[PDB]
């Protein structure tokens, strides 16, 4: 599965022994309810520009 | 940079520049608030080891606006595998003598995961590049921060459509000779989205400068990832440089 389109995982993606997969956040993210999406947990994560996260606030 | 733009003021805010006696050395990727990656060529004629700065939230080199964080250099960890004044394995793990502050101007890049970076990132064709190098062929280097977007190619491709590359690099940008990353810009960061979120995929390494018929060269970050990450865990050493086994 996460080979393919990700697994559908915004950030990393996990294979399992099954039908399973779990995807995962880099640290200063959470993984949402939805199992894919990943949203910030401080106030600087990586790989975000606060100057234009803050333009589109 | 040539054939690039202005960065706008802190829309590149992982780009790290590094000086030696107070002098442009190279650029370099901060991932964390201790941690910067650049390329090992850098690294290959310095004298007195004590005398490399890295400057974090740098924009324009003729004036101070106060958004600048200036560290020493700790620690410089090169590949075993590394030959100076050569290509291959042009890579290096910078640790910093204190912690960077993020600010809005001041971020790290991620580092992602291997596989990620294999199956996904790898595949993302345009990808930015940034420094303060030259902006011509034997031209001036950049006051003010320059970035560029470039295309990746797969190495079958990229030696098709040229007029030595291994498993550790990669080709992307134009054989036009209008746009490429250049003398100055060496350790830059390669920088990859996906999904709303920037990843480090290659560094600015060496070789020409928006040479037709040729492509730029990269160093592949995804064959470093495991490297990268044990030495992040690990102790400092004394002495500044070291040079850790690969893989
Ligand atoms: O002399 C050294 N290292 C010093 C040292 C430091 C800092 C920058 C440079 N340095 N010189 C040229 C370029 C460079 C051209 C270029 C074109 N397109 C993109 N990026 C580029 N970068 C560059 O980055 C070298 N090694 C050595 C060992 C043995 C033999 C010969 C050379
Ligand atoms: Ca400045
Ligand atoms: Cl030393």
């Amino acid at each position: 599965i996460c080979v393919n389109e990700n697994g559908g995982c915004e950030q990393y993606c996990s294979d399992h022994t099954g039908t399973k997969r779990s995807c995962r956040c880099h640290e200063g993210y959470s993984l949402l309810a939805d199992g894919v999406s990943c949203t910030p947990t401080v106030e600087y994560p990586c790989g975000k520009i606060p100057i234009l996260e803050k333009r589109n606030a | 940079i040539v054939g690039g733009k202005v960065c706008p003021k802190g829309e590149c805010p992982w780009q790290v520049l590094l000086l030696v006696n107070g002098a442009q050395l190279c650029g370099g990727t901060l991932i964390n608030t201790i941690w910067v990656v650049s390329a090992a060529h850098c690294f290959d004629k310095i004298k007195n080891w004590r005398n490399l700065i890295a400057v974090l939230g740098e924009h324009d080199l003729s004036e101070h606006d106060g958004d600048e964080q200036s560290r020493r250099v700790a620690q410089v960890i090169i590949p075993s595998t590394y030959v100076p004044g050569t290509t291959n394995h042009d890579i290096a793990l910078l640790r910093l003598h204190q912690p960077v502050v993020l600010t809005d101007h001041v971020v790290p890049l991620c580092l992602p995961e291997r596989t990620f970076s294999e199956r996904t990132l790898a595949f993302v064709r345009f990808s930015l590049v940034s420094g303060w190098g030259q902006l011509l062929d034997r031209g001036a280097t950049a006051l003010e921060l320059m970035v560029l977007n470039v295309p990746r190619l797969m190495t079958q491709d990229c030696l098709q459509q040229s007029r030595n590359i291994t498993e550790y690099m990669f080709c992307a940008g134009y054989s036009d000779g209008s746009k490429d990353s250049c003398k100055g810009d060496s350790g830059g960061p390669h920088a990859t989205h996906y999904r709303g979120t920037w990843y480090l995929t290659g560094i600015v390494s060496w070789g020409g400068c928006a040479t037709v018929g040729h492509f730029g060269v990269y160093t592949r970050v995804s064959q470093y990832i495991e490297w990268l990450q044990k030495l992040m865990r690990s102790e400092p050493r004394p002495g500044v440089l070291l040079r850790a086994p690969f893989p």
